[PDB]
C-alpha cells in the first residue's frame, strides 16, 4: 500500500522558482527518509539529498545546496523540494522515493520541470490516410508545448498495433505521431479515431481517420 | 540472527570515559524492523581503517522510545564512532589519552 | 565522492541467454560487515526499480533471474535467463557515504530475429495544407535491429532538409523497435512536386524497402 504521488509537470522561465510536491500514503511518514533524485533527458541518475519528516533533518549532495530547499509536513504526509534561480541545467524529471531499507524501494512517478521562457500553445492534429490484409493509419500532433501529450486510439479500445513516438522539438515546439495497425476488413466500416489530450492547454481533440478515395 | 538497524539513532547520552578509558553511549533507534543490530563502527579520522572494538556483545534495538546502551574501547588518539548506515549516520569524535 | 563505473555502456543479449553487468566502486564502500552498493532496472518512462540491496539479497517480489554480487569495489549483477521483458537500463548505486552516487548505466538489448520494418507513407492532410502546412509522414514499424537509414526523395532527387526522426523504446513484448520519419514542406513546395518517396534500408535486405505516393 505504499504510495508516492507527485504534483504535475510545470514549466517555469529562467531564473524563476518552483516547488514540487510528494504526497505519501501507506507507511508511518515520519520513520523514513524520503529521498530525491534528478534526471535530465536522456541521462542518468543524481541523488540529491533526503529529509526525515520525523525532525526535519536534512542531509543534501553539496552541489545542491544553494539550488534545492527540501521541506515536509507532518500533518499532511507531504514532502516538498524548492528549486531556485532556474536555468536550462534545472529542466529534469524529479523522482521522490521513500529508503524503506538500505536503499530506494518506493518511487513517485517523476514531475517534469521545462525551464523555458516558451508560451503554451495547443496542437493541431492530423489524420493519417493511406495515400491489403493489414492497414495502419495515424495521427499526427503538431507544434504543441509543453510536454506532454496523451494520444489513444478508440478510446483506448484499440490498444494492440499501437506505436506512439517521442516527441521531437524544433523552434521551442513539439511534433508527434502515432500508428495503428488494423485488418483491412475492419477498416473504413469501423471507426478509427484517435483521442488527443494536451493538458496544459486544456485539450482534447477526436479525430476520425476516413478513407482519402 | 538479527539483520542491522537500517533507521536512524538519536543521541540520548553523549559519550562519556569510563574509569577503565572505555567509552559508553546511549542511542534511541527512529525507524522499524526492530528487533535489529545497531550498526557501529570506529575508524580513524581519513575514515580508511576500522579501528577500536565493541565491549557490548550485540547491540540489538529492543523497545520502542528507548535507549540502547553501548560500550566500547576505541583506540588511543583521535577517532570517529559512527552508528547507524547513511543518511541518518551519527559521526562522533572521540580522542582517548595515552598509548600501547 | 566515490565514483561507480558501469560496464559495458549497452549491450545485447539473446532471449534465454545469461548477461553480467559490471560496477566498480573507486573507493570500499562496505561498512559494518556488509557492502553498501544496490542495482535498480529502470524501463522507459517508469522510476527506476530496486533489484538488489547490499550487493547481493534479492528484494522481495523480484524474480530469481536477477543475482548480484561483490564485496569492497567490485560488483556484478546477472540476468539469467534473459528474458523480453528486461530491455530496460540497469544502474548501480553507493549510500555508504554521503553523497549517495550512481554508475552511469548499462542498457541491456533483447536480441531477437532480424525484422525488416512495415514501411507506410503518407501524404500531407486536407486540414493541415489549408494551413500552408505540408507534413509527409513514414512509419518503419516493428524491425530489429534498430540500425535503419531512411532517405526521402521528391521527383527522385534526395531531400535531407526539413527530416524529423523518432525512434520508439525497444518493445517488451516482441524486441522490436518502430520510427517515424516526418518530412515537413511548404505548401507551395509540396504543390510543385509530385513523386514523394520514403526509402528504408534495413539490415535484412540489400534491396531498400521503398513506399511513395503521387500527388496527382
Ligand atoms: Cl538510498
Amino acid at each position: 500500500q505504499v504510495q508516492l504521488q507527485q504534483s504535475g509537470a510545470e514549466v517555469a522561465r529562467p531564473g524563476a522558482s518552483v516547488k514540487l510536491s510528494c504526497k505519501a500514503s501507506g507507511y508511518t511518514f515520519t520513520s523514513y527518509w524520503l529521498q530525491w533524485v534528478k534526471q535530465r533527458p536522456g541521462q542518468g541518475l543524481e541523488w540529491i539529498g533526503a529529509i526525515w519528516p520525523g525532525d526535519d533533518d536534512t542531509r543534501y549532495a553539496q552541489k545542491f545546496q544553494g539550488k534545492a530547499t527540501m521541506t515536509a509536513d507532518k500533518s499532511s504526509s507531504t514532502a516538498y523540494i524548492q528549486l531556485s534561480n532556474l536555468a536550462s541545467e534545472d529542466s529534469a524529471v524529479y523522482y521522490c522515493a521513500r529508503k524503506g531499507g538500505f536503499a530506494m524501494d518506493y518511487w513517485g512517478q517523476g514531475t517534469s520541470v521545462t525551464v523555458s521562457s516558451a508560451k503554451t500553445t495547443p496542437p493541431s492534429v492530423y489524420p493519417l490516410a493511406p495515400g491489403n490484409s493489414m492497414v495502419t493509419l495515424g495521427c499526427l500532433v503538431k507544434g504543441y508545448f509543453p510536454e506532454p501529450v496523451t494520444v489513444t486510439w478508440n478510446s483506448g479500445s484499440l490498444s494492440s498495433g499501437v506505436h506512439t513516438f517521442p516527441a521531437v522539438l524544433q523552434s521551442d515546439l513539439y511534433t508527434l505521431s502515432s500508428s495503428v495497425t488494423v485488418p483491412s476488413s475492419t477498416w473504413p466500416s469501423e471507426t478509427v479515431t484517435c483521442n488527443v489530450a494536451h493538458p496544459a492547454s486544456s485539450t482534447k481533440v477526436d479525430k476520425k481517420i476516413e478513407p482519402r478515395d | 540472527s538479527y539483520s542491522m538497524c537500517t533507521g536512524k539513532f538519536k543521541v540520548v547520552k553523549e559519550i562519556a570515559e569510563t574509569q577503565h578509558g572505555t567509552i559508553v553511549i546511549r542511542v534511541q533507534y527512529e525507524g522499524d524492523g526492530s528487533p535489529c543490530k545497531i550498526p557501529f563502527e570506529i575508524m580513524d579520522l581519513e575514515k580508511r581503517h576500522v579501528l577500536g572494538r565493541l565491549i557490548t556483545v550485540n547491540p540489538i534495538v529492543t523497545e520502542k522510545d528507548s535507549p540502547v546502551n553501548i560500550e566500547a574501547e576505541p583506540p588511543f588518539g583521535d577517532s570517529y564512532i559512527i552508528i547507524g548506515v547513511e543518511p541518518g549516520q551519527l559521526k562522533l569524535n572521540w580522542f582517548k589519552k595515552g598509548s600501547s | 565522492n566515490i565514483v561507480m563505473t558501469q560496464s559495458p555502456t549497452s549491450l545485447a543479449v539473446s532471449l534465454g541467454q545469461r548477461a553480467t553487468i559490471s560496477c566498480r566502486a573507486s573507493e570500499s564502500v562496505d561498512s559494518f560487515g556488509k557492502s553498501f552498493m544496490h542495482f535498480y532496472q529502470q524501463k522507459p518512462g517508469q522510476p527506476p526499480k530496486l533489484l538488489i540491496h547490499l550487493a547481493s539479497n534479492l528484494e522481495s517480489g523480484v524474480p530469481a533471474r536477477f543475482t548480484g554480487r561483490g564485496s569492497r569495489t567490485d560488483f556484478t549483477l546477472t540476468i539469467d535467463p534473459v528474458e523480453a521483458d528486461d530491455a530496460a537500463t540497469y544502474y548501480c548505486q553507493q549510500n555508504n557515504e554521503v553523497p549517495f552516487t550512481f554508475g552511469s548505466g548499462t542498457k541491456l538489448e533483447v536480441k531477437r530475429a532480424d525484422a525488416a520494418p512495415t514501411v507506410s507513407i503518407f501524404p500531407p492532410s486536407s486540414e493541415q495544407l489549408t494551413s500552408g502546412g505540408a507534413s509527409v509522414v513514414c512509419f518503419l514499424n516493428n524491425f530489429y535491429p534498430k540500425d535503419i537509414n531512411v532517405k526521402w526523395k521528391i521527383d527522385g532527387s534526395e531531400r535531407q532538409n526539413g527530416v524529423l526522426n523518432s525512434w520508439t523504446d525497444q518493445d517488451s513484448k516482441d524486441s522490436t523497435y518502430s520510427m517515424s520519419s516526418t518530412l515537413t514542406l511548404t505548401k507551395d513546395e509540396y504543390e510543385r512536386h509530385n513523386s514523394y518517396t520514403c526509402e528504408a534500408t534495413h539490415k535484412t535486405s540489400t534491396s531498400p524497402i521503398v513506399k511513395s505516393f503521387n500527388r496527382n
